[PDB]
């Protein structure tokens, strides 16, 4: 019911052998050459991609800059104030990119800015405008 | 199996059940109760094991009587009964046995036997054992036929069969303990050499086995799963099939290789697409921390958007140099799993050529065995005989496997040189005609009332016919003649003085260089207790090798030997004999085989007798007068010795239940 381990006996196989002939040796040299083709085809891209991996030399270990560590305060420095309604602007609201820039402010403080001084520094416009980008 | 139902296995039949041919002899029994078919069976079984236990003499009815035992032995005609059918049928009393009840004064009814070959001489035993008067005609100026032995000063070989198949069932087994045989177990180990004379390792000679035992498999699967049995009208072959086996083997090599290195270009484009987003990422983060830099470079104290301006590019390249890091992970991955694809190829090839060379030895052997070129057997009949198989070693016979014909032919009435040249039958009786075979002029005429055929189908498949039937055999003998196979095989005898093989193998094989002549002196057998080397030609090679005058032949023995032993080892052999069996008028080949196209009922076909038509028109349908039997004759062991002697067996008792009567059939 079953062919032997290690045999590969198919019924559409077999048509595609004996239809003729030489059909044996035709499907097999179609895939002699479906094999070189894929083969060289490696070695291009090997190349290809060997030439991309050398223009990454160095890495970016030169643009690199050293991490900045904060304790994280809870007191909003107008300074501070300033620095985000910019950041609103700037990056809209991911939050997480805003309060790195103030670098002192976590997440939830700035979702809680985001409402107490919601009036005053009239963000509501500032998202609009940062949505027409 | 042991016991009375060991008695029934020893002779082919099972113990728990009626076969065919006793149904036909008792159909009151087997249509009778089940208590009586035990009965019956018990009687047989017994009946069966007491001539085995000894076969040395006859066994009579009465003997038999005696030690059975009530309440199997209160009905005696049922003992009698079956007690007669055994001995009609050549189940009992067979073979060469003394004679308790000496031979009827008077013989009646005549037979003519045509070929003395083992098939002949059994029937004809058998014959002369009912009181038939019994006259053997033999083209040759010897007995046995297709059994043959070379002798010379001590030197002994079989040119003809050579192996007993196992002792389990066989009749040969009977004969044995009748005719002293040296028979001696064969050790089946073989080690192959190839044509540089080295031998194969163990690595391959086991792993291109089991592959060739893999790819006859393939082909069974083919034949019963698939149906693939017919290929543009024609029939399929063993070897078509084994070709496209092969074939779809090597097909997948090359699909699995496909897949393979497809899974890399799946891959290394994957790591360009990577790769071409890590440049323009770093070529971003290049221009930032130019920015970046610049916007430092403004010393302070600065207004709040410049202030802006140096943390938002900051923020901006730590989140690039994420990007950039978490892409080297993922560079570091796929670049590792590169490596191990291209450390994990799959098979390069589907076989070696040198692989290829020892799968062809292994064909060589099938060739050999089934006496014929794979492309010839029918793939979905060629071992339709594989289910009857003997149980127990080969053998082999030490003295000359001639010295079973022989035994045979003593108390026979045997016409030596006597070449059967015409067949009459009609219905009144026959007339067979022969010449002599040195002088051809001088003519012979015998007259009997039936003729048993046991001509070679080789000869029976000459054209143009070398024996003449009158009036013709009807086409669906003769289309049964034209389907069969009559293969070919022939040996080639080493006489040396000096033993220089290793004494402790029976045989080993030698590869070789082409596929064409993988059958060509592809093996050798140290059988002999004499220094014989004895070596095959089978297949395509056989009919080959008979163009070639033996020097030749046995200089290409020479050479072979040499390779495997050295030039110094091997010595000029003292005795070289060469057979050509298809070139043997008496024979044209070597044994039957299932030719594509054909069957087994092909063989049953040729066993049928024939009956010819009614001389004065209107008269009553007569019996049938041609009898024929031999290797090719019985469906369930062709090929054989001891099929041959079961057919001369068969046909014994079907002519006398026709000339003598049966009575033990009310
Ligand atoms: C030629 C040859 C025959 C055989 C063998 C070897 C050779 C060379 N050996 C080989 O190793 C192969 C083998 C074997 C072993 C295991 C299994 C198988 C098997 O399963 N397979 C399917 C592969 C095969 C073996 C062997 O070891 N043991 C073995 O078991 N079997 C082997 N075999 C076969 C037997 O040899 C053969 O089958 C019997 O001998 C049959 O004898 P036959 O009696 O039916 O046929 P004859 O030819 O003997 O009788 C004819 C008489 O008619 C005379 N004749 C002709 N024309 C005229 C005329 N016009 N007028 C007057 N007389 C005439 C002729 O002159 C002779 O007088």
């Amino acid at each position: 019911r079953k062919p032997p381990k290690g045999m590969f006996l198919s019924q559409e196989d077999v048509e595609a052998v004996s239809a003729n002939a030489t059909a044996a040796t035709t499907v097999l040299r179609q895939l002699d050459m479906e094999l070189v083709s894929v083969k060289r085809q490696i070695q291009n891209i090997k190349q290809t991609n060997s030439a991309l991996k050398e223009k990454l030399d160095g890495g970016i270990e030169p643009y690199r800059l050293p991490e900045v560590i904060q304790k994280c305060n809870a007191r909003w420095t107008t300074e501070e104030q300033l620095l985000a309604v910019q950041a609103i602007r700037k990056y809209g609201r991911d939050f997480q990119a805003i309060s790195d820039v103030i670098g002192n402010k976590s997440v939830v403080q700035v979702k809680n800015f985001f409402v107490n001084y919601r009036r005053r520094f009239n963000i509501d416009e500032v998202l609009q405008e940062w949505e027409a980008e | 199996p042991s016991g009375v139902e060991g008695a029934a296995f020893q002779s082919r039949l099972p113990h728990d059940r009626m076969t065919s041919q006793e149904a036909a002899c008792f159909p009151d029994i087997i249509s009778g109760p089940q208590q009586t078919q035990k009965v019956f069976l018990f009687i047989r079984n017994r009946t069966l094991q007491l001539w085995l236990d000894n076969p040395k003499i006859q066994l009579t009815f009465e003997a038999t009587l005696q030690q059975l035992e009530a309440p199997y032995n209160s009905d005696t005609v049922l003992v009698h009964r079956v007690h007669s059918y055994l001995e009609r049928h050549g189940l009992i009393n067979f073979g060469i046995y003394k004679r308790i009840k000496p031979l009827p004064t008077k013989k009646t009814g005549k037979v003519i036997i045509i070929g003395s070959g083992v098939s002949g001489l059994a029937a004809a035993r058998q014959l002369q054992s009912f009181g038939m008067d019994v006259t053997l005609l033999e083209a040759r100026d010897r007995v046995g036929g297709r059994v043959a032995t070379f002798r010379k000063g001590n030197y002994v070989a079989d040119l003809g069969a050579m192996v007993v198949t196992g002792l389990g069932g066989n009749p040969m087994a009977v004969v044995s303990k009748q005719v002293n045989m040296e028979l001696a177990k064969i050790k089946q180990k073989c080690p192959l050499y190839e044509a540089n004379g080295q031998a194969v390792p163990k690595e391959k000679d086991e792993m291109v086995e089991q592959e060739f035992n893999r790819l006859l498999e393939a082909t069974s699967y083919l034949s019963h799963q698939l149906d693939f049995n017919v290929l543009n009208n024609k029939p399929v072959s063993l070897g078509q099939a084994l070709e496209v086996v092969i074939q779809l083997q090597e097909k997948h090599v090359k699909d699995e290789q496909i897949e393979h290195w497809k899974k890399i270009v799946k891959t290394q484009e994957e790591l360009k697409e990577l790769l071409n987003k890590m440049v323009n990422l770093k070529e971003k983060i290049k221009e930032l921390h130019q920015q970046y830099k610049e916007a430092s470079e403004v010393k302070p104290p600065r207004d709040i958007t410049a202030e802006f301006l140096v943390k938002s590019k900051h923020r901006d390249l730590t989140a690039l140099c994420k990007e950039y890091d978490e892409l080297a992970e993922t560079q570091g991955k796929l670049e590792e799993k590169l490596q191990e694809l291209e450390a994990n190829p799959p098979s390069d090839v589907y076989l070696s050529s040198r692989d290829r060379q020892i799968l062809d030895w292994h064909f060589a052997n099938l060739e050999f065995a089934n006496a014929t070129p794979l492309s010839t057997l029918s793939l979905k009949h060629w071992d339709q005989d594989d289910d009857f198989e003997f149980t127990g070693s080969h053998l082999t016979v030490r003295n000359g496997y001639s010295c079973v014909p022989v035994a045979l032919a003593e108390g026979l009435d045997i016409k030596l040189n006597t070449a059967v040249r015409q067949v009459r039958y009609t219905a009144s009786g026959c007339e067979v005609i022969a010449v002599n075979t040195r002088s051809t002029s001088q003519t012979f005429i015998y007259k009997c009332d039936a003729v048993l055929c046991t001509l070679p189908l080789g000869v029976l498949k000459q054209q143009p016919p070398a024996v003449q039937f009158v009036p013709p055999l009807p086409e669906w003998k003769t289309s049964a003649v034209q389907r069969m196979g009559f293969g070919n095989l022939n040996k080639v005898v080493l006489c040396f003085d000096r033993v220089f093989w290793d004494p402790s193998v029976n045989l080993f094989g030698h590869v070789g260089s082409t596929t064409a002549s993988r059958g060509e002196l592809f093996l050798f057998w140290n059988l002999y207790k004499a220094p014989i080397l004895l070596a095959l030609v089978a297949g395509e090679a056989a009919g080959i090798m008979e163009n070639i005058s033996d020097d030749v032949i046995v200089g290409r023995c020479l050479a072979i030997l040499k390779g495997i032993f050295g030039s110094s080892a091997v010595p000029q052999p003292k005795e070289t004999v060469v057979s050509r069996w298809r070139a043997d008028p008496w024979a044209r080949g070597s044994y039957s085989y299932v030719a594509a196209g054909s069957s087994g009922n092909d063989y049953d076909l040729m066993a049928q007798p024939i009956t010819p038509g009614p001389s004065i028109p209107g008269a009553p349908q007569p019996i049938p007068r041609l009898f024929f039997a031999g290797e090719h004759t019985i469906r369930n062991y062709p090929a054989t010795v001891h099929g041959a002697l079961l057919s001369g067996l068969r046909e014994a008792g079907r002519i006398a239940d026709q000339f003598l009567g049966a009575m033990y059939t009310l």
